[PDB]
């Protein structure tokens, strides 16, 4: 049976550069609401190898977690938990497991106050 | 609550990944 291979994960403090290079597009930028929950569908490149994923806060934290949907079937890659990407980048990636579709859950449900900027790349290597 | 799009993958080249993981430290996956 198809085995998944297991993501990677980084941190960078270089977080300011990060989003003034973001903010110069619309499209790169989520406001997930309050008790809200936005997952954002990235297709698996036909000439790709592997995924990469940036992503960054504003003020405060928020759940982040990856998931593989095959093509209404799920693979759990990055389990989802809360990160402090407000004071650092959140960098990771993964393998394609196969032709499909990565899940990324930002998880905004926790929070009852705090709307959270949501600044984010995703990528694919050839 | 929720929300759900899509969202194309742009292409990022090696020396693209060398630039961002020059900076960054490895950070835990599953807690
Ligand atoms: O203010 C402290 C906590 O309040 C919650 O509403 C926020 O979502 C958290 O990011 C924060 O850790």
């Amino acid at each position: 049976l198809p085995v998944i291979a297991a993501p990677s994960m980084w941190t960078r403090p270089q977080i300011k550069d990060f989003k003034e290079k973001i903010q110069q597009d619309a499209d790169s930028v989520i406001t997930v609401g309050r008790g809200e929950v936005v997952t954002v569908r990235v297709p698996t490149h036909e000439e790709g190898s592997y995924l990469f994923w940036e992503f960054a806060t504003d003020n405060y934290d928020i759940g982040f977690g990856v998931y593989f949907e095959w093509t209404p079937l799920l693979d759990e890659i990055v389990p989802v938990y809360r990160r402090d990407c407000h004071e650092e980048v959140y960098a990771g990636s993964h393998q394609y497991p196969g032709r499909g579709v990565y899940l990324l859950k930002f998880d905004n449900s926790y929070s009852l106050w705090r709307s959270k900027s949501v600044y984010y790349r995703v990528y694919y290597t050839r | 609550s929720e929300r759900t799009f899509e969202t194309a993958p742009s292409e990022i080249d090696a020396d693209e990944v060398l630039e961002i993981l020059s900076k960054s430290k490895p950070a835990p996956t599953h807690l």
